[PDB]
């Protein structure tokens, strides 16, 4: 029983949906909804009334809004990275270009770190506090910083991947999750490095977990569960602590006098204060009672999604996005602890909007507009919880809007 | 088997510190740290000290809750117990005791050893230690004269093994040891 | 005994200064190389004391160590010095500097000393194999061999296979030729050693003549001179059982031997300990359920419960072969539990850490309703056995009992015909039907209920209760649940007044009735009458000050609208609660007041009319209130939070998943 | 909160903890309270502890408390304290900020 709870907290007509792109991403606050058109124009539908569209034209094929858990930063076809700011004041979809970077300057900064490699491809990894991490040439994890006072972009760190060039150039994903920078190689390994120091703090054997071509991997915000989605619409999730311990070979991460000796005799270790009154507590405790990242300071196959990019993964849940032209959008939710899945089919005019923030409920842009898809919440239950939370005005609004 | 023979103090109804702790064997031992001496010695000492504390607890509780002349061959407190793995032994073992005055001599014996033989042998040994050495006032004769204990056990208790000695065989061993010391 | 001079000597041996240690090592050097006389022993004794009494390592000057090793290698040394040096090198172990060798002294007794030196090292440098091989090579010539056999035995104790097959068969033939008289010359001298390790040899590892003589020598230690006879009967039975283990045909032979022995072993006092190995042999290869096993389970413990080592043997046999228990054996051990409780009454310290394992291994379907009472009346069991001793013993032998406390009232009450059947149920050897409350016998045994042994038995009942409940809380159905609830409701304030006993049974029973209620929420619903009478009585809060909180909390929370429930039950329970609150406001503690407020205000928010009743009476109670502060504040959670009905209707009856830490983050995902 | 929480004066610590807890130093307080959860066997400390949780309630702290209150409700001794925690956890998890001050 997982059909829908498809609410809508702001409308958006299909006139703009006929102009937006196929994929989009939303700020945590309602700041924008920018979508990528196949023509290279960056359309921004401000869902913060009426909702006009803004256009940013160029050879842009990669961008990411400021995910401060909108300041759009994009890199063109000539490996020139730009930062343009859009202001949603009073519904005015007006944008301005603030910071621009040229390919010659990027190659110069790469060479100044004694890296004898010409920049052939730059793929983004993050954009936080005006500091961007980029996996340059798929090998050098150069942590740029665009500071205040128009300071030049200087790499505050540049550590070559402690791996041979055989697998260094086969990297796919560069995910920063609270500092444990993971770089996935398409052959089935994840070299968990640390952006602070650059050490190969650990290594994960995705092959030992037993297809191939790991397209992307999702890290829980607590570095607790990681789910890797390949290019074959297959996702597998295993626990970092268990996957580092249960295969620890791959993990590179009179009163006192006898008691402290129990602390240093380590072949065994007593449990010593050997009376016949405190030996009952041991029996009582036995009857009654009967992670990996600490050192580094089923399967989803819908019986073919185009881009099976899971939106976010929590400690006990996992939400994914799948879009198909034949039938529409299929949104999936996986419970990490309960191993349950809820997959709902939607209409053929709807695309995801990656909420680059804290609210990990699938906010799908439907024909009428914004739509937050939930599971298990009845309309009566939801409105009752709002009323038990606030006034009846909110209940009236949420009941009337649909 | 017998892992060890003991002489230890027994409190009256001050830690119980073994006056004589003869460990009749070793244990297999491997830590990634190179095989040391502090670790093994401290382990083989703390095990015996824990056995001594357990026998003290058994003896004291037997003393209060017996009523038998509270505070002599068959008139001394006696009993048995079982130990706990990793606290601090590997293979679990039974513990046999027989306390006289304030000198409770124990035996840590494997579960494949006779209990009644263990109690009889501990009784004969504690008679021999009370008489041959006669420490019923000069208790210094038990620590500065540990060689007498060493001789007695080396004669009667060869290498952690109990013998079914009878009158003729005890006569033979008496002919053996009696004159070896003045 | 224990002289302060002895303590001073030990303290001096422990805290000898490093410079003083170097001086003593130099003295040893200048005194051992010299003419070793009485000064040699007078210094070696002090060296042994200063090395032995120090747990932390004492690696003194090397010269002393090499001097000791060479002295062991020096044949002119006397027996005393050689033994003391062997102790020196068998105590200072284990050292990685083992300059010693395994073929350094020709003397056989000195060879034994060298073996004792070597074996105390460990497998850190492949030592044990070297010592075993060297011993075999030294024994390869004519031997004698009798002195060195204990080293062989200890080696196989610590190393089961390094004795090669050829060497193993050499040892076997040597022992067989060494078998042969009996306890009841050099030949008999080696016979004693052959008998002294037979069981370990068989476990770790002519033959027709072996079966003729040595195989029957196991029983010949007993069958084929009083204390050694007892010490040897057990060895004979254990060796017979070992032969059964190594030879399946020997199981029948040992069973027949035990059956033949049953003429006296079942009728000879002072020989009861030999049946424990017989019981083990029967279990691994079942004895007479009535005579032999009957005495082992219920016959022996009612006559000889005052021997602290026999009881250990019995209960350890019971808990060491529970894995291989059979259905009939399970029924037997489930039948005689009140008698098995006699040992826990008398010999608790060495047997409770053993019942904790045994109790979940004899749980039956309906015995729990009586087993709780059997656990409840255990200190009284000890007191009744004490009276039994005081009134049947000849004054001559009476030392094997307690006759040193207040006799006259209890002894008179023993002969009082008012209590001639209840004692025969408390002291019973069986439980085949529940008995009456022990209140009368509790008033009888006031004088002795504070004995040392009764106080001993009182401390092993809480843990056994926890074991039994945890074995039944996972093995319960509706009838069992209701019976147990009624049992606790009765026994709340009906206990033997042994000091610090009811304060523990109360805690276990109350906090586990909570566990039963959380196992089935409808317990309060099906238990209207009893709980209603209990809450309506002030005396319940005036004598059960720590169980009343539990029942009032359960009633306040488990009056849930969401098929046997009726709308008027809430009103009847509210009537009981209102009466209790009016009357009440060890008496009711500052916990009962707050729990009563909680129950009233959270039970009147499930009734439409009773909200005005709250506004009239619970509001009045708040105003009068406006552990007392908690009483005043608690009711707000269903006065202010139940004034509004929509929110209050559901919180107090939450779903099944408010506990697991991720079940609701999507329930605020509806905006 | 400096001590790990193994003292015998816990019944005296929790009173200050309740009288002072707010939304400034979250993680340290949550860790200390989690450690102290195992050292509460009598009703008095089991009410001081939920007095602390109620103080946090009133302060308005939201995240992580959905687990601190949860663990307190799931791992105490007396039923009354556990029900107290359940009610207060529900109040914090399902209320808007003002209504908690008006309906709790």
């Amino acid at each position: 029983m997982g059909r829908v709870l498809p609410m809508l907290l702001v409308p958006v007509p299909a006139e703009a949906m006929g102009q937006l792109g196929s994929r989009a991403q939303l700020r945590t606050q309602p700041e924008a909804l920018g979508s990528l058109t196949a023509a290279g124009s960056l359309q921004v539908l401000s869902l913060t009334r009426g909702g006009g569209r803004c256009c940013l034209e160029g050879p842009f094929w990669h961008f990411l809004w400021e995910d401060s858990r909108p300041k759009l930063l994009a890199l063109g076809e000539n490996y020139e990275l730009l930062i343009y700011e859009f202001n949603l004041k009073d519904g005015r979809c007006d944008a301005t270009i603030l910071y621009s970077c040229s390919r010659e300057a990027l190659q110069k900064l790469i060479d100044d770190q004694d890296i004898s490699i010409s920049l052939l491809s730059l793929r983004i990894l993050s954009f936080h506090n005006n500091t961007s991490l980029l996996f340059i040439n798929k090998c050098v994890i150069l942590h740029i910083i665009f500071p205040e006072r128009d300071a030049a972009i200087r790499v505050l760190n540049c550590f070559t991947l402690p791996l041979p060039a055989q697998a260094v150039d086969m990297i796919i994903d560069t995910q920063l999750c609270r500092g444990i920078l993971f770089v996935l190689s398409s052959l089935g390994w994840i070299y968990i490095f640390d952006v602070v120091d650059g050490t190969y703090v650990a290594h994960v054997d995705l092959a030992l977990h037993k297809i191939s071509s790991f397209t992307s991997l999702k890290v829980s915000q607590d570095l607790d569960v990681a789910v890797i989605v390949s290019s074959s619409n297959s996702a597998v999730a295993l626990n970092l602590n268990l996957y580092f311990r249960q295969h620890p070979g791959h993990l590179l991460c009179d009163d006192p006098v006898n008691s402290a000796y129990n602390m240093k005799l380590a072949k065994f270790s007593f449990q010593i204060d050997r009376s016949w009154k405190a030996q009952l507590s041991s029996l009582n405790e036995t009857i009654k009672n009967s992670p990996w990242f600490q050192d580094i300071l089923k399967i989803m196959h819908i019986s073919e999604p185009i881009e099976l990019k899971c939106v976010s993964v929590t400690g006990f849940t996992a939400l994914f996005t799948w879009e198909v032209e034949r039938m529409g959008y299929t949104i999936t939710l996986w419970d990490l602890e309960t191993q349950g899945m809820q997959c709902f089919s939607l209409g053929t005019k709807c695309i995801p909007v990656d909420s680059s923030g804290d609210q990990q409920l699938c906010f799908v842009l439907t024909e009428n507009g914004l739509s937050l898809i939930l599971f298990g919440l009845t309309q009566e239950e939801f409105l009752n919880r709002l009323m038990i939370h606030g006034s009846a005005s909110t209940v009236d609004t949420l009941c009337h809007l649909n | 088997m017998v892992h060890a023979f003991l002489i230890h103090t027994l409190r009256a109804p001050g830690l119980c510190r073994v006056l004589y702790s003869c460990v009749f064997g070793a244990e297999k031992s491997d830590d990634p740290r190179p095989h040391g001496a502090e670790r093994d010695r401290l382990l083989r000492k703390e095990q015996i000290l824990a056995v001594a504390r357990q026998v003290e607890s058994m003896c004291r509780l037997q003393q209060q809750a017996s009523g038998r002349p509270p505070m002599p061959l068959h008139e001394a407190p006696r009993g048995a117990f079982r130990l706990a793995a990793e606290n601090p032994f590997q293979e679990p073992r039974t513990v046999v005791w027989l306390g006289v005055l304030s000198l409770g001599f124990a035996l840590v014996l494997d579960a494949h050893e006779n209990l009644l033989l263990a109690e009889g042998t501990l009784r004969l040994l504690t008679r021999l230690l009370l008489d041959h050495l006669r420490l019923l006032a000069p208790s210094t004769s038990l620590l500065l004269r540990a060689d007498r204990i060493e001789g007695i056990l080396t004669r009667f208790l060869p290498h952690g093994q109990l013998l079914f000695l009878n009158d003729q065989f005890v006569q033979g061993l008496e002919k053996e040891f009696s004159a070896a010391w003045p | 005994a224990f002289s302060a001079g002895a303590e001073s000597l030990l303290h001096q041996a422990r805290e000898i200064q490093d410079e003083e240690l170097r001086r003593f090592c130099s003295r040893v050097t200048k005194l051992l190389q010299e003419a070793p006389g009485p000064a040699t022993v007078d210094a070696l004794q002090r060296l042994f004391l200063i090395v032995s009494a120090t747990k932390y390592p004492r690696r003194l000057e090397k010269m002393c160590v090499d001097l000791l090793q060479t002295t062991l290698c020096l044949p002119a040394s006397p027996e005393q010095l050689q033994v003391l040096c062997a102790a020196i090198l068998r105590e200072m172990s284990p050292f990685n500097d083992l300059a010693l060798s395994c073929d350094h002294t020709p003397n056989t007794r000195q060879l034994s000393l060298v073996a004792s030196v070597l074996l105390a090292q460990g497998d850190r440098k492949g030592e044990i194999r070297c010592v075993s091989q060297r011993i075999f090579k030294i024994l390869e010539n004519r031997q004698s061999v009798r002195p060195l056999l204990p080293i062989l035995s200890k080696v196989i104790g610590l190393a089961p296979g390094i004795l090669m097959e050829d060497q193993t068969n050499l040892l076997s033939k040597r022992l067989v030729d060494w078998l042969r008289f009996t306890v009841l010359t050099e030949d008999q001298w080696v016979n004693m050693q052959a008998f002294s390790m037979l069981r370990k040899w068989l476990l770790h590892s002519p033959r027709e003549r072996l079966r003729e003589v040595a195989f029957e020598y196991c029983q010949r230690l007993l069958e084929q001179d009083s204390d050694l006879q007892k010490a040897c009967l057990v060895e004979a039975v254990s060796v017979l059982d070992v032969l059964c283990r190594q030879d399946p045909s020997f199981l029948y032979r040992t069973l027949s031997c035990l059956k033949a022995l049953h003429r006296r072993l079942g009728e000879d006092p002072g020989s009861e300990r030999a049946l424990v190995p017989l019981a083990q042999f029967f279990l691994n290869h079942a004895m007479d359920a009535e005579a032999v096993y009957g005495q082992l389970l219920r016959g022996l413990p009612s006559e000889r419960f005052h021997s602290p080592t026999l009881a250990f043997e019995v209960i350890h046999f019971c808990t060491h072969n529970l894995a291989l228990f059979d259905s009939h054996f399970l029924s037997l051990l489930r039948l005689s539990f009140p008698s098995l409780f006699k040992f826990l009454a008398w010999n608790s310290p060495p047997l409770t850490a053993e019942f904790v394992v045994l109790l979940p291994a004899l749980v039956d379907a309906g015995t729990a309703v009586e087993m709780l009472h059997a656990l409840l009346d255990l200190p009284c069991l000890t007191a009744a056995l004490d009276l039994q001793l005081r009134s049947t013993q000849t004054p001559s032998e009476r030392l094997l009992w307690d006759i040193s406390l207040r006799v006259p009232s209890c002894l008179e009450a023993f002969q009082d015909p008012q209590f001639q059947g209840l004692f025969r149920h408390l002291l019973r050897t069986k439980a085949s039907g529940s008995t009456e409350r022990l209140t009368p016998l509790h008033q009888v045994l006031k004088p002795m209920a504070s004995c040392a042994r009764v106080t001993q038995c009182a401390e092993a009942v809480p843990v056994l209760l926890q074991a039994f409940f945890s074995a039944v809380t996972q093995t319960a159905d509706g009838a069992l649940i209701n019976q147990l609830a009624l049992l606790l409701l009765e026994r709340s304030d009906s206990l033997y007044p042994v000091p610090q006993y009811e304060a523990r049974v109360h805690g276990v029973l109350s906090s586990q009735l909570l566990v039963l209620c959380k196992l089935k929420p409808s317990l309060v619903v099906e238990l209207s009458r009893e709980l209603l009478e209990f809450v309506g009585s002030v005396s319940s809060i005036h004598s059960r000050a720590s169980v009343f909180t539990c029942v009032v909390w359960a009633i306040g929370e488990y009056l849930s609208v969401t098929k046997r429930c009726t709308a008027e039950q809430i009103n009847k329970f509210f009537e009981a609660l209102e009466a209790l609150l009016f009357e009440v406001t060890p008496c009711c503690p500052p916990e009962v007041v707050t729990a009563l407020m909680t129950t009233l205000t959270k039970l009147a928010s499930r009734s439409q009319d009773l909200i005005p009743r709250v506004s009239l009476f619970l509001s009045k109670m708040r105003t009068l209130a406006q552990g007392a502060e908690s009483i005043r504040t608690r009711a707000s959670e269903l006065l202010t939070l139940l004034k509004m009905p929509s929110v209050a209707q559901f919180v107090f009856t939450p779903p099944a998943g408010v506990c697991q830490p991720r079940y609701h983050r999507d329930t605020n995902v509806a905006l | 909160v400096s001590r790990p929480g193994r003292d015998e004066a816990l019944c005296w610590h929790l009173q200050m903890l309740a009288k002072v807890a707010d939304g400034d130093a979250q993680s340290a307080t949550l860790n200390f309270l989690q450690a102290a959860a195992a050292h509460c066997t009598n009703w008095d400390l089991q009410q001081g502890l939920l007095r602390v949780c109620r103080a946090l309630l009133r302060a308005g702290v939201r995240g992580g408390l959905v687990d601190l209150l949860q663990v307190l409700a799931r791992q105490l001794e007396d039923p009354d304290g556990r029900d107290h925690a359940r009610l207060y956890y529900i109040l914090l998890a399902h209320l808007a900020a003002p209504k908690l001050g008006v309906a709790l």
